[PDB]
């Protein structure tokens, strides 16, 4: 029941992966060193890194169906409002069950709880992000899934500022069919029960953890110092 | 909307 428009759709939402994540982690000598030694102390690291983060997400975005026919100001509050949501959602492929963390391939690039912490984070948000990424993992979802998860993500009528949430709602709704359709034809049982709506219960969870992330970057921001050790992208797309 | 860099990314 799988549509030839719907698998095309899902085979361009894994190239854009593929193209937009890097498994080595290669560019991670790029950023400023990590440490662990000191308040802030990883904040430059992990700003760094979330600034990468959000490039590789907009060359993501770009890559959906029907994302370019959106307007500009439409393109840029869905990335703007989505950014910090679909980091959260690609770190999964990172996250490690074993030791709760999330792990780049060394050992310098392996983040926990308190490497988090020294980036300014409270348990607040990192308590429940933790959670977040035990579940999304528990789910074990299929690449196609978590690739369709992300843009559907991305593109959501509801998000503030949207001027055509009627077009927004069309694209995503293609994609939300995709999806549904996916998981019925290629997702076996027992793995499959329930498995769109816990799907779309991870993307409720991602406005929570969302809403959290602004609290908490407003007060981490809101001093000049630390917001001095952000990057300019991060500032923008965060903001100021 | 003031938003050059992220402008000039997505396109
Ligand atoms: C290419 C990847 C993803 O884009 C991302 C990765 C990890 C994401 C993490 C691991 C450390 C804690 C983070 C960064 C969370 C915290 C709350 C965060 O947003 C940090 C902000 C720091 C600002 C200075 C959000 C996502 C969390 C590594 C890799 O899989």
């Amino acid at each position: 029941k799988l549509s030839e428009e719907q698998q095309h759709i899902i085979a361009i939402l894994l190239d854009a992966h593929h193209k937009t994540y890097d498994p080595t982690y290669a560019d991670f000598r790029d950023f400023r060193p990590p440490v662990r030694m000191s308040p802030l102390s990883m904040l430059p690291h992990l700003a760094d890194l979330v600034s990468y983060s959000i490039q590789k997400v907009i060359g993501f975005a770009k890559m959906i169906p029907g994302f370019r026919d959106l307007t500009s100001d439409d393109q840029i509050v869905l990335l703007k409002s989505s950014a910090i949501e679909v980091i959260m959602l690609r770190s999964n492929q990172s996250f490690t069950m074993d030791d709760m963390s999330w792990d780049c391939g060394s050992q310098d690039y392996k983040y926990d709880v308190t490497d988090v912490s020294k980036a300014g984070h409270t348990l607040e948000l990192i308590e429940p992000l933790i959670k977040f990424q035990v579940g999304l993992k528990k789910l074990n979802l299929h690449e196609e899934e978590h690739v369709l998860l992300m843009a559907i993500c991305i593109v959501s009528p509801d998000r503030p500022g949207v001027q055509d949430a009627k077009l927004v709602e069309a694209i995503q709704d293609r994609l939300s069919n995709t999806l549904q359709t996916y998981i019925r034809c290629r997702h076996p049982p027992p793995g499959s029960h329930q498995l769109y709506a816990k799907m779309i219960q991870k993307l409720a969870d991602l406005r929570s953890l969302n809403e959290e992330h602004s609290k908490q970057y407003r007060s981490l921001s809101f001093q000049p110092e630390n917001s001095m050790k952000l990057t300019p992208l991060v500032l923008e797309v965060f903001g100021n | 909307k003031n938003h050059p860099m992220l402008m000039n990314l997505l396109k």
